[PDB]
């Protein structure tokens, strides 16, 4: 199966000016018996402004 | 500030507690796979102990008992000052859930309100913004007091300082 220990990602927030980034979540499904959930739940990217 | 660029720190307590002032296009985040029994309630708490501020309060559709004109349904209450349904997407809590609070201007206080139908989970979040009806003032806090939340996480942006190391507050030692 394989499965994500983080949820799917939500839209892209609006652009942020004049910074000129965007952001995005996830949240964790659940952790590993060994390690924590290592996935992004969080996401900034390069936006125009 | 504890990043070059803006990152989410998890703070490894049971709240959110931010010492200052909540800048604007900083956020603190509390999200959750679901949980177990009862309301659950996202709450912000300003000093002076401390006091309530905001909460919102969701029922969900899938518990025995819930009264019908609660069920499914959302609820903002101020302070008390008055309790008022909001749209937010939560509507079970068998649901995943993200909260994201910020300030949009230094004034306002907001969030950003997450769900995620378990069964369905490659249909993704439906969002919601609701506006808290409150201002911000330094040293506020943010949690969730809520039955047997599942996979509860708390963040902070990394342009904002969180408690990390208060065993009052549930920080891991």
């Amino acid at each position: 199966a394989g499965a994500s220990c983080t949820y799917v990602w939500s839209d892209w927030n609006k652009c942020v000016c004049p910074m000129g980034y965007q952001a995005r979540h996830a949240a964790v499904k659940f952790d590993y018996r060994n390690k924590p959930c290592d996935l992004p739940t969080f996401e900034t990217k390069a936006c125009s402004c | 500030s504890n990043a070059t660029f803006l990152e989410l720190v998890e703070v490894p307590c049971n709240s959110v507690h931010v010492q200052g002032v909540m800048t604007p296009n900083q956020m603190v985040k509390v999200t959750g796979a679901g949980w177990d029994n009862g309301v659950l309630e996202f709450y912000v708490t300003r000093p002076t102990s401390r006091s309530h501020l905001a909460s919102i309060m969701c029922y969900s559709k899938d518990i025995d008992g819930v009264p019908s004109d609660k069920a499914g349904k959302c609820f903002l209450k101020r302070f008390e000052i008055d309790e008022k349904e909001v749209s937010l997407p939560i509507k079970s809590h068998n649901d995943a859930f993200m909260f994201v609070c910020s300030s949009n201007d230094g004034s306002a206080l907001q969030c950003d309100v997450f769900a995620l139908d378990n069964t369905n989970s490659n249909d993704g979040w439906k969002v919601n913004t609701v506006d808290l009806g409150v201002s911000v003032s330094p040293d506020l806090a943010f949690g969730l007091t809520a039955d047997g939340v599942k996979v509860k996480k708390l963040y902070a942006s990394s342009g904002l300082t969180a408690i990390n190391d208060d065993p009052s507050l549930g920080c891991k030692a």
